[PDB]
């Protein structure tokens, strides 16, 4: 239909003159941005010029990869007078649509609905290149020394050339990559909702193309509507159909989104250091931590120390100093050990939830793994690695082999792996925060004896931890008169977890607050106290690791504040923290200890 | 719509190029809309396509617009769907010599005076070639002079080039070739406006020719060397430790 | 703007795949069998235009069912080679496709058999209608198809080529070898396999219709009331929707028995799985997870991938009947943790992967480790299953016996009296027929708590947990917070049993003596 006359006026005239609301002009806001932006896309509410016209429409439903060809050329209309040399240097322009309302799953597409606007619902998963091909075209011819002339390329074929502007020879043609121009192509995996798959069926897949600079705007495990067109495949090939004579078929998409980057302002900072320094945040802190249980507070405040990670230094480039936090729990099964730490996992910068065996996203180590496009070796490594400024959650420690276990030790005793593998040798920086869990042999902790006699770890990474935290059987009447009534009401002052981890990645920059040597010698004095009076009626000692880890959650408990270096008044909190896990740890025996070491609190 | 402008705007090679950019467009349009028309490669299909453009608008022209066999097929189609000088007495056209102009790259305005001599005086001849080739050659010494000032490796070229362009081995044909043209073409208010647009005047300037010639001595011939010469000789010399 | 379809249904007769010979081509011929599989909606060549070679003429016609290659006649003939043509796609009708793969079903099949299977192929509006892992009963003619599997075979093979006879003088014999297999088509097919109102407004007002509905679902069966209790809410599923944040439950509940063979434990799942809608009878032992979860294949057939229908992914608003739990392997009971973990699973394979749904609610069997349960150690030590596995369950049973004279007399009298043909020995309150309706209204009835009620429960817990007070005695395996999301899934599904909307503390007071009884004790 050669009504593009009319239709290339009124269309014009409705990206000019429109108007909605104030008399506002929405699409100059677009162009100009364009244009400020070196951009290649816009975006058309289809709603409005919907309201108006619906046979726009229709002549598009009947052939809308041709209702392309006005639109394009109107986007470098309306550039060209509001931006001169665009169309010089951006060489043609894309298009995306919003706000259509009908609806189709993966499987309900019929042969009645293709080539038209269609509109699905899906997952991007299994996201394979950003892989180049043509847009512009030009030669090395052999006959001729020389080239050919710039061509654009349709949607669906190759090209090839016998005629020459020398002569009508068909020599031997060859495409000079080294200077023709090139656009974006993707190649994607898409599938239903697990979520509405009624029951017994199951969900059918699909395949998508995405164009238009646009690649790279998806991740796998994301909700996505993609609009578009639908179409089938003459791929060549073809005359070997057995059966019946039937085609694939294949989306072109035009928009994307990912609904169904974090980073500071002033303002948002401003108001950080204002609560920062305002009385004592850290009450607050574990209030807000994690409301998943009610639970206890102690070990919610020992992963807070966890969770900020202090400072390290070297003396001059050694006697280097951890500034990163570790922890371990335990404790019976029948309480909530598996929780918090996935919740960590969804408040953090650079999480993990990884895993042993099992339901794991890698198996905590590094290896020369294949894949399974094109078989690409690669290098992962455990998520250890992945967060060696950040943290590594695990739970189910003990259910770990050799080397398994090798690897976690090496981790928090030199922060660096190795690998003597595969024709390839070398050493990374694994100065991550480490977290786990276990399970007591038994149920219940044994509490007449002491850790390593009761649960079979080892001591050489169990002496890395500062804090080894436990809890047991809860037995009283107000135990379940707490926990029952919130349990069921799961099903009948603390500030945003948002506004925590903006806190957290405003504090890995800035603070590295220090201590003044103004009355540290008693450190000196209560050390050698305690060390003296562990003897007394104790087994096992205290160390200076202990000390060291005090230092560091001084310097933590100092981030935390975001004060400017240690404050005195703080370092009670620290040792008091250190001084009731030693307490829990040990014996009956350390009943003594109870009355002796409380003078220090 | 880059490659649109670029092969409209390859017809040269004010209501024009508007009307016909638009018309190329919708026409690719029509074409392209319906499942009538298919197998065209886009290698070719901006031609006739401007050919029937120009029909469209007001004044066409036939020559110089379809500048094959394809191309009546696809315009019925569409239409539906809506040695050189002993040769004696040989010829020639317009384009033949611009091709034998154009191999120098020169600009296409002394083409047009040598095709408007050819024109006007290819009437009494023997041979075209004679003619057209002293007259490219002396549009070449004359507006080439300053390549060759510097550049005496250049006459030796220029003459092998044209002495197996049109296949000899022997030149002092073309020798005169060039002096008889010269006497011809002599007095002519055009050939006079070259001369003193691209001023050879023999090769020479005429600041210096008519001191050389109404009785001098303070005329320069330059067997000295001038000033900025040796000032850029002097760098050749002033690495001399390598 | 006409293009039509149509079906014939109930035809008299039956036959199996087997019953079907070389007679019966071109015939319309009903077959029942059963599903494996689904496949791709393609939309397929109805009509499809194309165009000559040398001009834009057009030809809008087709050859459609096989032959699908060449037309020859051109309206302007005058042509060096009107032999070959041109197409293409959108002066052209199509319709819509699918496939399946069809299967025999157990209950008419010989010895020495596998079911034997062959595909089968839809066409029209008529599609949607088929559904993997049911049996149906299709309708249609015997379309056949080329093949080449079939080489490598005894005996002589046909092959077709032109004559060169009585012509003369114009591989150059054109030879097309010619094989072939005998699949399907379907012109319909269906799903194999009122005064109810006033039916069911009479048994509803009874009180101990509890006691019937429990008493009557293994009539097969003697006596283990807590076996017909459990199955009976096993069915009834727990509302998973009862969240804010999205983080979601594992809706229905899960069982397990123990006893000591020479019992009759197998009886219950031979029950349900000849009662259960949707169910399935498994090895427990000789299988792997790649027979239960889903392995799926990669690009045959030149059409993409497609996921297999899983096994344990069926049960879908069901069961897994699954006996000889304890000889289970290591990944598939990983396996079945991730599948009990949270109610969905992760695949891959190829680099493909894969997400599902499901809410699967299993009873299963345990063999203890000799057999032997020793009457006064705890649980742990005689399960032989790691914590997590032998966690995640509202329920253990156990069943052991002991010398009781006077009613194992009347158990042999039951056993033997079972062999008297068909005996009046099972006469229930009703049958399986109105039990299925029942089951359809009930399992739909969302019941609703109160303040009382859960006031109550409270309490009731904390006397439950005081039971761990003096634990060890009375105890096999401890307490926690599982038992009483278990406990609230459980008086969900009663109230649903009762198919009534209010719970009350009398009603979930037989669960309260129930996981009361649901363990074991212990020496001094
Ligand atoms: N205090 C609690 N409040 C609510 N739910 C709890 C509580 N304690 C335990 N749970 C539930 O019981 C489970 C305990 O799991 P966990 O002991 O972490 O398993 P594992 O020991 O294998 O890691 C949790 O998933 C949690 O949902
Ligand atoms: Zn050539
Ligand atoms: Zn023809």
């Amino acid at each position: 239909p050669n009504v593009s006359r009319t239709i290339a006026r009124e269309l014009k005239s409705f990206l000019l003159e429109y108007t909605d609301e104030t008399g506002r002009s929405v699409y100059g806001a677009r162009i100009r941005t364009l244009g400020e932006m070196n951009s290649e896309s816009l975006e058309v509410n289809y709603r409005h010029l919907a309201e108006s016209k619906a046979i726009l429409a229709l002549f598009l439903a009947k052939c809308p990869e041709e209702m392309l060809k006005i639109f394009d050329l109107v986007a470098m209309e309306a550039t060209e007078l509001h931006y001169p040399d665009y169309a010089r240097i951006h060489s043609e322009i894309h298009v995306r649509i919003s706000d259509f309302p009908t609806i189709y799953s993966l499987r309900e597409l019929r042969e009645s609905n293709l080539s038209s606007l269609v509109r699905v619902t899906g997952v991007v998963t299994r996201r394979t290149g950003v892989f180049p091909q043509l847009k512009y075209v030009k030669f090395n011819c052999l006959k001729c020394g020389s080239i050919l002339g710039p061509f654009f390329q349709d949607s669906n074929e190759e090209i090839r050339i016998s005629f020459c502007t020398n002569c009508k020879s068909k020599g031997p043609f060859r495409v000079n990559g080294e200077k023709t121009v090139y656009r974006n192509y993707q190649r994607v995996t898409l599938q239903e909702a697990p979520g509405t798959v009624p029951p017994g069926r199951l969900p059918r897949h699909r395949e998508v193309i995405l164009l238009a600079d646009l690649v790279d705007v998806s991740k796998p495990g994301e909700e996505v509507e993609v609009t578009g067109i639908y179409k089938n495949n003459y791929d060549g090939n073809l005359n070997a159909k057995n059966g019946f004579p039937v085609f694939a078929t294949i989306i072109e998409a035009n928009s994307i989104k990912r609904r169904e980057v974090f980073s500071w302002t002033e303002e948002e900072e401003r108001e950080f250091r204002k609560i920062s320094r305002d009385r004592g945040i850290i009450d607050k802190i574990i209030s807000s931590m994690a409301p998943s249980i009610y639970g206890h507070r102690d070990i919610k405040t020992a992963v807070a120390c966890s969770l900020f990670g202090g400072v390290p230094k070297n003396v001059n480039g050694k006697h280097s100093i951890r500034g990163d936090i570790n922890v371990l729990l335990l404790g019976d099964p029948g309480t909530a050990k598996s929780q918090i730490l996935k919740y960590v996992e969804k408040t953090a910068h650079r999480a993990v939830f990884a895993t042993g065996q099992g339901a794991s996203a890698v198996g905590l180590t590094a290896s020369v793994r294949k894949d399974p496009i094109t078989k690409e070796w690669t290098l992962e490594g455990g998520a250890l690695v992945l967060a060696d400024k950040g943290v590594c959650l695990i739970d189910e420690f003990d259910k770990m082999n050799d080397q398994d276990r090798t690897s976690i030790h090496e981790a928090m005793e030199q922060q660096s792996i190795s690998i003597s593998k595969a024709g390839i040798v070398t050493t990374l920086q694994a100065r991550c925060s480490i977290i786990a869990a276990a399970n007591p042999n038994g149920g219940r902790y044994n509490s007449t004896l002491p850790l390593a006699q009761n649960v079979s770890l080892t001591e050489p990474i169990l002496s890395r931890f500062d804090i080894l935290c436990v809890v047991r059987d809860l037995v009283d009447e107000e135990a379940d008169e707490r926990l029952a009534t919130f349990v069921v009401d799961s099903h009948v002052s603390p500030i945003p977890q948002e506004l925590l981890m903006k806190y957290i990645h405003y504090a890995r920059t800035k603070i590295y607050p220090k201590l003044h040597q103004m009355d540290m010698d008693k450190v000196s004095r209560v050390y050698a106290d305690l060390r003296r009076e562990s003897i007394s009626t104790g087994s096992f000692p205290i160390t200076v690791r202990h000390l060291e880890s005090i230092l560091r959650i001084a310097e933590s408990f100092a981030k935390m504040r975001l004060s400017e270096f240690v404050s005195s008044y703080d370092l009670d909190r620290a040792i008091k923290v250190v001084v009731d896990s030693f307490v829990d740890a040990q014996k009956v025996s350390v009943r003594r200890q109870l009355r002796r070491s409380f003078a220090i609190y | 719509q880059h490659c649109v402008a670029e092969v409209l705007r390859l017809d040269p090679q004010s209501g024009y190029l508007k009307k016909l950019t638009n018309a190329t467009s919708i026409l690719y349009n029509t074409s392209l809309n319906k499942v009538m028309l298919k197998q065209d490669e886009e290698v070719a299909r901006c031609h006739i396509c401007a050919y029937i453009a120009s029909q469209k608008m007001n004044e066409k022209h036939m020559p110089d617009l379809c500048y094959p066999k394809k191309a009546k097929h696809l315009m019925n189609l569409f239409r539906q769907s809506l040695s050189l000088l002993v040769k004696k007495y040989c010829k020639m056209t317009t384009e033949e010599i611009i091709r034998l102009c154009n191999d120098f790259e020169l600009p296409r305005e002394v083409a047009y005076k040598i095709v408007d001599e050819y024109n006007i005086n290819a009437s009494r001849l023997v041979c075209p070639w004679q003619l057209v080739c002293g007259l490219v050659l002396n549009c070449t010494f004359i507006v080439f002079n300053e390549r060759r000032r510097k550049d005496p490796r250049i006459d030796h070229f220029i003459v092998s080039k044209m002495c197996s362009l049109m296949l000899t081995s022997k030149v002092d044909d073309v020798i005169e070739c060039v002096k008889l043209v010269k006497e011809l073409i002599i007095g002519e208010k055009w050939f006079r406006d070259l001369q003193i647009r691209y001023d050879d005047f023999d090769g020479i300037r005429y600041d210096e020719i008519i001191f050389r010639k109404l009785g001098s001595m303070l005329q320069t011939t330059n067997i000295l060397v001038t000033d900025d010469q040796y000032n850029i000789w002097k760098k050749r010399i002033e690495m001399d430790l390598a | 703007e006409r293009v039509f379809q149509i079906s014939f249904f109930n035809l008299p007769t039956v036959h199996r795949i087997r019953d079907i010979r070389s007679e019966k081509i071109g015939s319309l011929l009903s077959i029942s069998g059963t599903v494996t599989r689904t496949s791709e909606v393609r939309p397929e060549l109805y009509k499809a235009s194309f165009t000559c070679d040398m001009c834009r003429a057009i030809v809008d016609n087709v050859e459609q069912s096989f032959k699908y290659t060449e037309p020859t006649f051109c309206p302007n003939p005058s042509c060096e080679n009107r032999a070959f043509w041109t197409l293409n796609v959108t002066r052209s009708r199509f319709l819509d496709w699918q496939k399946v793969r069809i299967q025999e079903n157990a209950n008419e099949i010989p010895t020495g058999s596998m079911p034997r299977t062959l595909d089968v192929i839809l066409r029209g509006d008529s599609v949607e209608r088929a559904k993997p892992g049911d049996r149906c009963k299709f309708t249609g003619v015997e379309i056949v198809v080329p093949d080449v599997t079939q080489l490598g075979l005894p005996g002589v093979k046909p092959s077709s080529t032109l004559d060169t006879r009585g012509i003369s003088k114009t591989r150059s014999l054109g030879v097309r070898d010619l094989t072939y297999k005998i699949s399907f088509l379907a012109c319909h097919v269906i799903s194999i396999g009122s005064d109810e109102i006033n039916e069911l407004k009479e048994m509803v007002k009874d009180e101990h219709i509890y006691d019937k509905l429990v008493r009557s679902i293994a009539p097969a069966v003697f006596g283990h009331e807590a076996v017909k209790k459990g199955i009976l809410l096993q069915m009834l599923g727990g509302v998973h929707k009862s969240t804010v944040e999205g983080i979601k439950l594992r809706g229905d509940i899960n069982i397990c028995v123990v006893g000591d063979p020479s019992t009759s434990k197998s009886q219950f799942l031979k029950y349900v799985v000849g009662f259960a809608p949707r169910s399935v009878y498994t090895s427990g032992k000789a299988s792997s997870a790649a027979g239960l979860t889903a392995a799926v294949v990669r690009d045959e057939e030149g059409g993409d991938y497609t996921i297999e229908a899983g096994a344990l992914m069926l049960a879908d608003n069901g069961i897994c009947c699954i006996d000889e739990f304890d000889k289970m392997d290591i990944s598939d009971q990983v396996a079945i943790h991730e599948a009990m973990e949270q109610q969905t699973i992760s695949i891959a394979k190829a680099g493909i992967h894969a997400t599902l749904n499901a809410r699967t609610s299993i009873l299963a069997a345990a063999n203890p480790v000799g057999g032997r349960y020793n009457r006064k150690l705890s649980l742990r030590g005689n399960l032989n299953m790691t914590a997590p596995i032998m966690s995640r369950f509202d329920l253990f049973f156990v069943i052991l016996d002991d010398c009781n004279e006077k009613i194992d007399t009347e158990l042999a009298s039951h056993i033997v009296d079972l062999h008297m043909k068909r005996d009046e020995a099972i006469e229930p309150p009703f049958s399986a027929e109105q039990l299925r309706r029942y089951i359809k209204y009930a399992r739909t009835f969302k019941p609703i708590l109160t303040k009382e009620a859960r006031s109550y429960l409270v309490e009731k817990y904390k006397e439950l947990r005081k039971d761990d007070a003096q634990g060890f005695s009375r105890s096999s395996y401890r307490i926690t917070v599982r038992q009483l999301e278990s406990m609230i899934r459980l008086s969900e599904a009663i109230a649903r049993a009762n198919c009534v909307d209010e719970i009350t503390p009398s009603f979930i007071a037989e669960a309260y003596d129930l996981l009361r009884q649901s363990i074991i004790r212990v020496d001094v």
